[PDB]
């Protein structure tokens, strides 16, 4: 599973010592069911190698814990590894638009399902299939 | 500019006798926000059994005349009765925050290959705004 | 809203020797109004060729600096220049009452039969708010 | 709003931006008639939304395009950042899916499922709902 | 102006109309999204427009759509009849002519003459412009 | 010449003595270009019908007698039948397009100019020909 950093929906958090997560309470009491998911620190430029395991949690990543408790499967939760969302944008070989982002992540089998605030429109919809929004 | 109701679990909706005047609301009959109803609070459908009517102006003729005090229905629809409002009288609840958020759609047989091309052009009719120009063809949000 | 000008007819536009201020009046070289000019005041000309200027948007830069205090062009292109002036310092008079009155339109040879299908599409263009629809994207109506 | 004149024809002093490769930009590059903002939103291109946010509570931006939910939530967390109301594109945050594969229709199904009950709204009283 | 959306769907409050068999009432057939003030205002459509102006000042009607220097010499004659703010359909009374004809050049020309001139500026200045 | 009676453009006054019209005066002393028209009333079966001459004046009617100041001829100044401009009705038999108003007098060749405020629009100017506004 991959998804990009925004606040309202995947809060991405370093671990308290070492893959263990703080056990952080609502305003009901409620525990914030976490997941430990595998991310960087910055983009290649700014970290040249700072990719470990951390804290993610929120809105989506509790839409995945809901799905994962309704069907029958485990999973796994990874990063983007750049900061975008993903367009069809030119590469230099044979003037072709390829992909990248989180649609490269998952086009090129390094994801096996987007868990992410898609923007549903034509484009993107034009080669995979979606769901309901 | 005031909440008479909170949203769609609000403490007075578990007894009429909370209420001190005799509460009222109503729904069409048959639909299928009467089967998300059901689904969600049967209780809900057992107080509104005795307080059904017939349809969509006649209960908003209920409204008017001073017969009815809540109607249950779609967003957009009680949104453009707003909009058609003789005044903007009478006002919804918020903008579908404590409700079912759903949308409308084409239903197609299963298996068909209309399936694909209807998505991708409804997909680009909204990517070029004319679905914003229909919905305001149609659609007047006044005050 | 004040207008210190009420018209082409002023007593202001005989001579600014009259008056303690001496106004300058603005129009543009080689046009159509200078011919509407020199067939209705020839000493309107005679004190432009005193006023002259080169450009429309040099005009405008020298209404802004106060250099030139009056100026007489058309008038849509006039209120679109006034519809996207920064801070609408610069306003216009009336809405085309006190002056010439005339339209735009397509000059064609003389005895070309494309003129009725012309006149029949602007006709149709003009009669179904289309023609209002590309004036509202291409005109600018604050201030 | 979108419906600004200002924005129809920008300036040097109205920075209006968006993030680089995203949604924005493609229902921004589709509108030929929209091209203005094109030639202008490729002066500041960010990366991330938090980059975007940090410049604008700086005055660095002086417009953003963007979804609704974040924009609400931070003028939810911040007094001073303020949303507009001329809503424009429509769209759904949906599960990103694959081709043909088993698990298109259990996965719409239970999106729906938590659709009709009132898991949503629990899901906007955890971080969504409450205003702070 | 007609952009009021009450209008639109007007009611027995709602009581206007316009000369029958007017351009009004072509130019409102030929508009589709105009067709339910057209389904309307064919109910109470009027021979002339003084009989309309005599029907309003009593109060027995409530809006009316005509031409607009008829309607501000109308209310240069009485105070109580006011014009709106907004304006559509902004066309022009000429001449209306026959077949061809000798009489389509130099009515013209004479017409351009008259505007070339203040001529219409003192017929103006005779109806148009002046207040009582 | 057909018109009709408008209030601000032709005003239609009725005789003073023998088919002639009152000499008025202008705020400048300029008289009034009074013609003598013919002003049939609106209801012939409702009234005792006389078809009497009457006094046209005012914008339209001073317009026509500049018009006619310009070029060398006379005129005839007379007024509809009805007090309808003229629209494209479908007659009963046949469901036939017709005529009426001051351009079914027009067309019938009753009329040869018309002088009124007359509104140009696409469904007139295919059948009949308009001078510039
Ligand atoms: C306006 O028209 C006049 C006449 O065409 C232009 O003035 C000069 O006219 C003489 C006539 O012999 C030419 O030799 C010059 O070439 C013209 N001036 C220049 C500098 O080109 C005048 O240029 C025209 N243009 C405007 C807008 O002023
Ligand atoms: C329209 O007006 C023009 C004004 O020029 C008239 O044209 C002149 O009239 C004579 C009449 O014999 C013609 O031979 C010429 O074409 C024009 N003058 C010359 C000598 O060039 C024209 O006749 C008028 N048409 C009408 C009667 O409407
Ligand atoms: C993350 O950022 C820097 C590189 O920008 C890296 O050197 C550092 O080790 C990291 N810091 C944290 C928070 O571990
Ligand atoms: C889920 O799968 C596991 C085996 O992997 C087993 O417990 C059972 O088949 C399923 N359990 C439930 C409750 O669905
Ligand atoms: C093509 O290569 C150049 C470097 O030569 C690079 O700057 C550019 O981003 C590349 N463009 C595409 C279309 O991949
Ligand atoms: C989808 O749901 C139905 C419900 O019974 C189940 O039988 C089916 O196996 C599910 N599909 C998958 C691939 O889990
Ligand atoms: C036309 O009008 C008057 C008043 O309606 C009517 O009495 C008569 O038949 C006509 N004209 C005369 C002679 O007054
Ligand atoms: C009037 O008509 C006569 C005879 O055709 C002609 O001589 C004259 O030029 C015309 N124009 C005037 C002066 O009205
Ligand atoms: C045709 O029917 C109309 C009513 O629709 C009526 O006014 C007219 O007299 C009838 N016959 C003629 C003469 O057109």
């Amino acid at each position: 599973i991959v998804t990009i950093h925004q606040e309202p929906f995947v809060y991405v958090k370093p671990t308290m010592s070492d893959g263990t997560c703080k056990e952080e309470f609502t305003v009901n009491g409620d525990p914030v069911k976490k997941v430990i998911c595998t991310g960087p620190n910055d983009t290649s430029p700014g970290s040249p190698r700072h990719t470990v395991p951390q804290c993610c949690y929120g809105f989506c990543i509790d839409l995945l814990i809901k799905l994962a408790r309704t069907m029958n499967f485990t999973y796994e939760v990874h990063l983007v590894a750049d900061g975008k969302f993903g367009t069809q944008e030119r590469v230099n070989n044979s003037n072709k638009k390829e992909w990248n982002g989180m649609m490269g992540e998952l086009l090129s089998g390094q994801a096996d399902m987007i868990v992410a605030p898609l923007t549903i429109n034509n484009e993107r919809a034009q080669y995979i299939e979606f769901s309901k929004p | 500019f005031v909440d008479q109701v909170t949203g769609l679990s609000d403490k007075k909706f578990q007894r009429p006798h909370d209420y001190s005047p005799p509460f009222r609301f109503g729904t069409v009959p048959q639909g299928s926000t009467e089967r998300n109803i059901r689904n969600n609070y049967p209780y809900m459908h057992q107080y509104m059994t005795r307080f059904n009517q017939r349809g969509v102006e006649d209960a908003l003729v209920s409204l008017k005349t001073g017969k009815l005090d809540a109607f249950i229905y779609d967003a957009a629809v009680l949104n453009y009765k707003a909009g058609r409002d003789e005044g903007c009288k009478l006002v919804t609840i918020g903008s579908g925050y404590i409700f079912a958020t759903t949308g409308y759609g084409i239903a197609l047989q299963k298996g068909s290959p209309w399936k694909r091309q209807i998505d991708l052009a409804l997909l680009q009719f909204v990517g070029d705004g004319e679905m914003e120009e229909l919905e305001t063809l149609w659609l007047t949000g006044i005050c | 809203f004040v207008d210190q000008v009420t018209g082409l007819s002023d007593k202001k536009f005989q001579r600014p020797h009259d008056y303690s201020p001496p106004f300058r009046f603005g129009t543009v070289p080689n046009g159509s109004t200078e011919r509407n000019i020199r067939n209705n005041y020839p000493y309107m000309h005679q004190y432009m060729t005193r006023f002259n200027q080169r450009g429309v948007e040099d005009a405008l830069v020298s209404l802004k600096t106060g250099k030139l205090d009056a100026f007489i062009y058309d008038a849509a292109v006039l209120n679109y220049k006034a519809g996207r002036d920064e801070g609408c310092k610069l306003v216009t008079i009336g809405s085309g009452y006190i002056f010439a009155t005339t339209g735009y339109g397509i000059a064609l040879q003389k005895g070309s039969p494309w003129k009725r299908q012309i006149d029949l599409a602007l006709l149709q263009f003009v009669g179904d708010g289309e023609m209002e629809e590309l004036e509202t994207l291409w005109l600018t109506g604050i201030c | 709003g979108i419906n600004d004149p200002r924005l129809r024809n920008p300036s040097d002093k109205f920075i209006y931006a968006t993030v680089k490769q995203s949604s924005v930009d493609i229902y921004f590059r589709r509108q030929v008639e929209l091209s203005t903002m094109y030639r202008h939103m490729e002066k500041h291109n960010y990366e991330s939304a938090a980059e975007a946010i940090q410049a604008v509570r700086d005055n660095k931006l002086h417009a953003f395009i963007w979804d609704s939910a974040v924009l609400e939530f931070e003028a939810s967390q911040k007094c001073d950042l303020v949303t507009t109301g001329e809503l424009f594109f429509r769209s759904g945050f949906g599960i990103g899916m694959r081709k043909d594969s088993p698990w298109k229709q259990n996965v719409s199904l239970s999106i729906l499922k938590s659709h009709e009950n009132g898991f949503m709204e629990d899901l906007d009283k955890t971080w969504v709902r409450y205003q702070e």
